[PDB]
């Protein structure tokens, strides 16, 4: 994702970021990247373990998940950086034990990061869950960190308001991307010159690289090799990603012995536990509840004290 | 500069009293209309509208639109140390960021003159929507307070069914299930039901506790719900004006 | 099917106040007679008995005979749903585990409804030892309250002694000692008496039993040597209420 990203908000815009609990985020649909995800836990039978334990958490306190995968890489930095030289096989393993655990997912055009923004901008999700701030640049509103961490690691999940970054950073979300990419973007080499917090500021009054690269210029400054600040802008800002209308996600009962009979037995584990696990899941089989009043009534604004 | 005054002043500690547990501050907007204060609360879930108008008090000198904003603790914790029967007296410079109390006695021997300081405020401000309300109910606060706290032994959340001949307030618990029906009477202990089409809707006896601290603050309490909507109370400030207490429903 | 209504039902709210501080899980048994419990303490030195009789109830109705198990701290919970003029009516069924409560007030508009669940349990019993008692005394209950408090200050126990003309009761602790008699009253007392006898008892339970002190106006104390002493009260023209004591040796 994008480089020292969460420090930048952290140091100059804290009301943008929340440390909420597990079980504030019940009746919640988000969408999460399978792709990190099923990393995060390898980092074999972890590629699913995590992938079966961590759902049903986030089952049992009343978030509805929808795993994301990503399709046909895009042009990414070091993506495409050994081809200046010149698998799936525990991916779709899990795109099983969801299914048989009634739990949705999507075949992403490219980025799944993307098309979870994609989503979320559209109702038809909360908020986006990834440990990349990428997502915000996407567009996204909501990013949610961490809620898939360790029952163990006691940590909290971390969200992320980018309607309230854009409001700090006095910035549309376009002027919010070329920031991300002087900051450090993993599609495109950043410029040596500015520093997280400098990179700001530019930018505040510069509504855009094209106009800040014209103005510092000398050989104290210099921009980058193949710089594509554009190809990238342009990304963070329409990318591919299916469209959210496209179809509906729907939460189904998991299936005991279907997949305990392709757990315990087909991949070897404690049998004891994978069974009271998807009883767990079987009970917690909802999470929407109690409304806001932005529900109903259009925020008026805000009184500021004299 | 702003000079305000108010004789029967009991009111002002009992509205702080049942602002306090609710939210730690608020959005005093002074109008030539009066003193009004619209806030959200802390979990996102509920509002408080306080009106006040200017014929509702005594003796009047407003000549600024202030838009002030108070810790509220703090000034419930002053506003402690005067009685019920005292003459409360605000006044108010418009560059001077703080506010002068005056607490008068009924035999005018003690007299009290508090001070507290301003804190900046960015308040976010949302209107509440006009609409029909399927079931406006008349009743005492004292009655509907202890029916409230007698369910709050059973269970955490309420359901409730508004209909013609009764209404229905429902609730589960780990002790089971149990409800209770009222019905019309046939001036302040009189109930009325009015309704024209009867629903179902899920509420917080939490917030309802909440919603009951302004309990001594009326003649009547008014319960005024519609169809997956915030259930507005409403508390009659009696020759003031009123404080509405909004509730956004549940799902 | 069994039914029952009790129309001071206060009194039975102070009833579950003599029991949801004392014993927390108990056994009721229901005949035709009434309501009855004798039930043990948890410290294995209380025998606490419990009786209504059905010739003070109001509205009765009992064809096959219930002996339930009711944990008493919640009985007491739900019990405590109603003001200090209304009505229980008690129903459960012989096939159901349940006791259905309806709170009905005198003015008949907020009725208030429960269905509590039940325990079948094997609580062991014991029945009460009928004998003689050579020294009984009968004296106000307020005044009993204020004494079995007071010595609980000084220290821990109670040495009882009666003879033929008073009464008294002494106890030693960390700062001294102190003693009160009390003496024949020729709102008052009597003794009727056959030996002088001193005994040692324990204040902790007296301070459990004194619970029950407005189910009554007075209290009866009934005793010998070697033997436990008995405490009892009067619910009125229904019943009794007796906390049994051994003393210490």
């Amino acid at each position: 994702g994008i480089q020292g990203l969460a420090k930048l908000i952290a140091d100059v815009a804290p009301s943008a970021i929340r440390e909420n609990d597990i079980k504030s985020y019940f009746g919640r649909k988000v969408a999460i990247d399978a792709s990190m995800s099923i990393y995060q836990f390898l980092i074999t039978t972890s590629h699913l373990m995590g992938m079966f334990y961590r759902t049903i958490r986030m089952m049992e306190n009343g978030i509805k998940p929808v795993y994301v995968f990503d399709g046909k890489p895009p042009q990414l930095k070091s993506g495409e950086l050994a081809k200046r030289s010149e698998t799936k096989q525990h991916n779709d393993e899990c795109k099983h034990l969801l299914s048989l655990m009634g739990i949705p997912y999507l075949d992403a055009p490219s980025e799944a990061e993307a098309s979870c923004a994609a989503l979320v901008k559209a109702g038809k999700v909360y908020a986006a869950a990834t440990e990349d701030m990428a997502c915000l640049t996407f567009g996204s509103p909501v990013l949610m960190r961490h809620l898939t961490a360790s029952e163990a690691k006691k940590l909290p999940i971390q969200e992320f308001h980018l309607s309230r970054i854009l409001q700090e950073l006095g910035l549309n979300q376009e002027q919010f991307v070329d920031l991300c990419i002087l900051l450090g973007s993993d599609y495109c080499e950043s410029i040596r010159g500015i520093g997280p917090k400098r990179a700001v500021d530019l930018i505040q009054k510069h509504k855009s690289i094209e106009e800040i690269v014209r103005r510092l210029d000398p050989n104290k400054y210099p921009v980058p090799e193949n710089w594509l600040h554009k190809e990238a802008h342009q990304l963070f800002l329409e990318p591919e990603v299916l469209d959210p209308e496209s179809v509906e996600l729907k939460w189904s009962e998991p299936n005991e012995e279907e997949l305990i009979k392709f757990m315990c037995g087909e991949k070897q584990f404690s049998e004891e536990r994978i069974r009271s696990g998807v009883k767990r899941l079987s009970k917690s089989r909802q999470g929407s509840t109690q409304g806001r009043l932005d529900d109903f009534f259009k925020v008026t604004g805000s009184l500021s004290s004299a | 500069m702003f000079e305000a005054r108010l004789v029967q002043g009991s009111i002002l500690k009992k509205v702080l009293e049942a602002l306090k547990d609710l939210i730690n501050e608020a959005c005093w907007d002074i109008s030539s209309s009066g003193v009004n204060l619209q806030s959200m609360d802390s979990s996102h879930v509920s509002l408080v509208q306080l009106t006040l108008r200017s014929e509702g008090f005594d003796t009047y000198r407003c000549d600024r639109n202030l838009a002030m904003g108070v810790n509220l603790t703090s000034m419930s914790k002053i506003l402690k140390c005067a009685g019920n029967e005292d003459i409360i007296t605000l006044r108010a410079e418009d560059n001077a960021d703080t506010l002068a109390l005056v607490f008068e006695a009924p035999n005018q021997e003690k007299v009290s003159d508090y001070e507290m300081k301003l804190m900046d405020l960015d308040v976010e401000q949302l209107g509440i929507p006009e609409q029909e309300y399927s079931c406006v109910v008349k009743m005492p606060s004292g009655e509907f307070a202890r029916i409230c706290r007698d369910l709050s032994h059973i269970g955490d959340a309420v359901v409730i069914s508004c209909a013609k001949d009764g209404v229905k307030f429902s609730a589960s618990g780990e002790l089971g299930n149990g409800n209770i029906k009222l019905s019309q009477t046939s001036e302040e202990e009189a109930v009325t039901i009015e309704m024209n089409e009867p629903v179902q809707l899920t509420f917080a006896l939490r917030y309802l506790n909440f919603f009951t601290k302004a309990t001594p603050l009326s003649s009547t309490v008014t319960l005024s719900m519609s169809a997956d909507v915030p259930l507005v109370v409403e508390y009659k400030i009696a020759d003031m004006g009123h404080l509405k207490y909004y509730l956004a429903p549940k799902i």
